[PDB]
RNA sequence: UGAAAUGCGCAGAUACCGGGAGGAACGCCGAUGGCGAAGGCAGCCACCUGGUCCACCCGUGACGCUGAGGCGCGAAAGCGUGGGGAGCAAACCGGAUUAGAUACCCGGGUAGUCCACGCCCUAAACGAUGCGCGCUAGGUCUCUGGGUCUCCUGGGGGCCGAAGCUAAC
């Protein structure tokens, strides 16, 4: 079991009710595949530099999970089967690379 | 992927004595453990010729130890080869 | 209506320059075009269409014919690598068309499609 | 250039402020900062600029790319003037 | 295009805006860089896997180097079966230049380039310099780990050079 980070973008037209309903499903999805949501961060809505699915703005949800490697590339699939879900990108939770000054 | 803890386990099953971590006995093991691990991988992705290379070193690598051990104590030779159900 | 003298006041001015000919264009603030001229539109037939005049001169006709629909100020949009850049522009800066902005958008493939033999090396 | 060469860059030394201060290099979200490590266009700047070393840029880059896919940072933006 | 012509455009092309399908490669980073036994290898992400360098001195105890034959790997091209085929392009179709052009230039175009499995195995497959090991001034730049860290110690890449070498380079 390794940690990861799932980034997820959605539609801007959604209402607190729709989003809340999708997340609930994202979350449930994660768990169906040994995922244990450690954190989350609804930084939703930002100014995309390029229209994704023709829309110039998106919801940025970010989940950290300690999944069983063998599944990662599968969730990533089920997360991307939802219309409202525009893009998904899981990554390895890589140490800080403090750097500057 | 494994190989992080099990190791101790293999080491501890072959260490000719409390703390032995490098005797021929052990090496072979460790290396076999790796071989089996790689062999398996190689059946899935059959085109990873490179890894197929590392296979051959170890494959030869292990063999060599056995050839040394085989001449310097046939008594422990039988046992080890046999204790892994090997060669032929 | 008939042929209708439509007022636009503002729009685009796409300019395509290359080792062959220079095509200027006029459009409405929403891409839609109004009138385009070129080097071909005015006499010039051969390599004379890549002649820098091919810029201005066309880049005057684009204007003249483009001032007929109002347009007093335009947002230029350069493209391609060759000659005629800026000229087509300055051409609009004396044409009577106030120039809002000058932008470059030349499309360079992030490496896709094998170019024709004619293109391959550089240094 | 012409009689300047314009290549006279005395190993910088004490580089102004080193371009910002204390900001990770594997931040696939921290745009605010990344937006500075790109020319007028999402053109990642060279070493010549920025102010980074070996392993560093290998990362900064490996990051800016991860960013573009999230629609956070740009790949190619238009040029104003000229 | 050196000029041109074939070619494409009023069944309205080019040029601009929007949307859709598809294949292939993958900008800037990127380098005077990296990794690999060689061939060779660069969008990103995850996973499975090889090798390798360093620090610690902890374990085995000479267990080592080379390697005829054998076996496996081996750019591009080509071959077989099947798929795909955007761009490009042998052959081939025309255009033009020429004293003549089955050529350089130009407009199309098939195999091919693409993927799967199987076959071929060659190469300026070049560092044109087998592998390993020990020994013999330095300086300079650079990648990567340790360090009492802009200094010293290890691994790798370049530059200039002691002795020495070389027919010279
Ligand atoms: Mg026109
Ligand atoms: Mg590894
Ligand atoms: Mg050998
Ligand atoms: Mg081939
Ligand atoms: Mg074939
Ligand atoms: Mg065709
Ligand atoms: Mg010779
Ligand atoms: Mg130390
Ligand atoms: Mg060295
Ligand atoms: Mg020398
Ligand atoms: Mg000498």
């Amino acid at each position: 079991m390794r940690r990861y980070e799932v980034n997820i973008v959605l539609n801007p037209n959604l209402d607190q009710s729709q989003l809340a309903l999708e997340k609930e499903i994202i979350q449930r999805a994660l768990e169906n595949y040994g995922a244990r949501v450690e954190k989350v961060e609804e930084l939703g809505l930002r100014r995309l530099a390029y229209p994704i699915a023709k829309d110039p703005q998106g919801y940025f949800l970010w989940y950290q999970v300690e999944m069983p490697e063998d599944r990662v590339n599968d969730l990533a699939r089920e997360l991307r089967i939802r219309d409202n879900v525009r893009r998904v990108m899981v990554v390895k939770s890589q140490e800080p690379f403090l750097a500057n000054a | 992927p494994i190989t992080k803890e099990e190791k101790q386990k293999v080491i501890q099953e072959f260490a000719r004595f409390p703390g032995d971590t490098g005797s021929t006995e052990v090496q072979v093991a460790l290396l076999t453990l790796r071989i089996n691990r790689l062999s398996e991988h190689l059946k899935v992705h059959k085109k990873d010729h490179h890894s197929h290379r590392g296979l051959l070193m170890m494959v030869g690598q292990r063999r060599r130890l056995l050839r040394y051990l085989q001449r310097e104590d046939p008594e422990r030779y039988r046992a080890l080869i046999e204790k892994l159900g090997i060669r032929g | 209506k008939k042929k209708v003298k439509r007022q636009v006041a503002s729009g685009r001015a796409y300019i395509h320059a290359s080792y062959n000919n220079t095509i200027v264009t006029i459009t409405d603030p929403d891409g839609n075009p109004i009138t385009w001229s070129s080097g071909g539109v005015i006499g010039y037939k051969g390599s004379r269409k890549g002649t820098p005049y091919a810029a201005q001169l066309a880049a005057l006709d684009a204007a003249k014919k483009a001032m007929a629909y109002g347009m007093q100020s335009v947002d230029v949009i350069v493209r391609g690598t060759g000659a005629g850049r800026e000229q087509a522009i300055r051409a609009l800066q004396a044409s009577g068309l106030q120039v809002k902005s000058i932008v470059d958008d030349t499309p360079v493939p992030h490496n896709g499609c094998r170019p024709k033999k004619k293109f391959r090396k550089a240094s | 250039k012409p009689k300047k060469e314009a290549q006279r860059r005395p190993s910088r030394k004490a580089k102004v402020k080193a371009t910002l201060g204390e900001f990770d290099l594997r931040d696939y979200r921290n745009v605010e900062v990344l937006k500075r490590f790109l020319s007028e266009t999402g053109k990642i700047l060279p070493r010549r600029r920025t102010g980074l070393s070996g392993k560093e840029q290998r990362i900064l880059a490996k990051t800016i790319k991860r960013a573009r896919i999230l629609g956070l940072l740009p790949f190619t933006e238009k040029l104003v003037r000229k």
